[PDB]
Parts: C-alpha cells; sequence; structure tokens
C-alpha cells in the first residue's frame, strides 16, 4: 500500500543526499552515472573493482578524445 | 526486472561516452573492452576511510564541507533501506 510508494520517495531523497556527498568527495560521478553504479553495486559488483573500472575508462575517454 | 549487468556496463560506457558513426561505434566497443578487461584483471590478482577524508578537508581549511559531510554519513545510517559498497566506491573515487 502506502509503503510501496513511500519506498520510492526514500530512495529518491536518499539518492539525492549521497549524490551530494559524491559531489563533495569530488568523485566525478553525475546523477545518471551514479545510479548506474548503484545498480552494479547492488548486483554484486565489488566497489573496488567498480571504481577501478571507472578510473581506467575515464582515462581512455580522456585519451581517446584526442 | 533489474537490468542485466551487461546492459548496466553498456549504459555506463554510454554514460561517459565522449561526444550513425564509425569511430564513435568502434570507440564504444573499445570502451566496453577497457571496462570488462579492467574488471576482470582487478578481481583476479569501511567508514574509517570516510571520516579520515572529512578530517583532511578540515586540515584543507574546508571546515564547512567537512561539517556537512559527516552530517550526511551520520544521516544516511540513522535510517533503518538497501550501501557500504556505494560508499566504498565513492571513497574509492575521492
Amino acid at each position: 500500500a502506502a509503503a510501496a510508494a513511500a519506498n520510492l520517495n526514500a530512495v529518491r531523497e536518499t539518492m539525492d543526499v549521497l549524490l551530494e556527498i559524491s559531489r563533495i568527495l569530488n568523485t566525478g560521478l553525475d546523477m545518471e552515472t551514479l545510479s548506474i553504479c548503484v545498480r552494479l553495486c547492488e548486483q554484486g559488483i565489488n566497489p573496488e573493482a567498480l571504481s577501478s573500472v571507472i578510473k581506467e575508462l575515464r582515462k581512455a575517454t580522456e585519451a581517446l578524445k584526442a | 526486472s533489474m537490468a542485466s549487468i551487461t546492459q548496466l556496463f553498456d549504459d555506463l560506457c554510454e554514460a561517459l561516452l565522449p561526444a550513425r558513426s564509425v569511430n564513435r561505434k568502434r570507440a564504444k566497443r573499445s570502451l566496453k573492452k577497457v571496462a570488462y578487461n579492467a574488471l576482470f584483471t582487478n578481481l583476479f590478482q569501511a567508514r574509517n576511510k570516510i571520516l579520515m577524508l572529512s578530517f583532511d578537508l578540515r586540515v584543507g581549511g574546508l571546515g564547512p564541507k567537512a561539517d556537512r559531510l559527516e552530517e550526511l554519513v551520520e544521516e544516511l545510517e540513522a535510517a533503518p533501506l538497501l550501501v557500504g559498497s556505494v560508499l566504498d566506491l565513492l571513497v574509492q573515487l575521492a
């Protein structure tokens, strides 16, 4: 009932706040990408590995930009 | 329901894909190839960290934020719902 949708608001509000801390810590992640990583994490993606894969592709992105 | 982690990686590559095409398409394929191979190498061979970061902004002079930040990591876990790992990642990408 009301808690089915009240769940969607909590995860929205709470997605907003640790986005904000992501911005503070200067991670580079925008909202869109952040969410992707939340999903990946929740599926079982190891955070170390996931950061690491974010790092290296930023790297190639930057380098592939030339 | 939830997306195959294939398509998640696909979305993330596209999420930071830089700017039909050919060089754009061969790039995406290589973006995926850096993404997967990097996951694959790293996996073959908690809040402590995030408080130590808030300390450094304090020593960075950044008082205001170091205040805010520890408020947010206290306010996150003051809630009983689905994230040690995301922090772990965030603190990883600091």
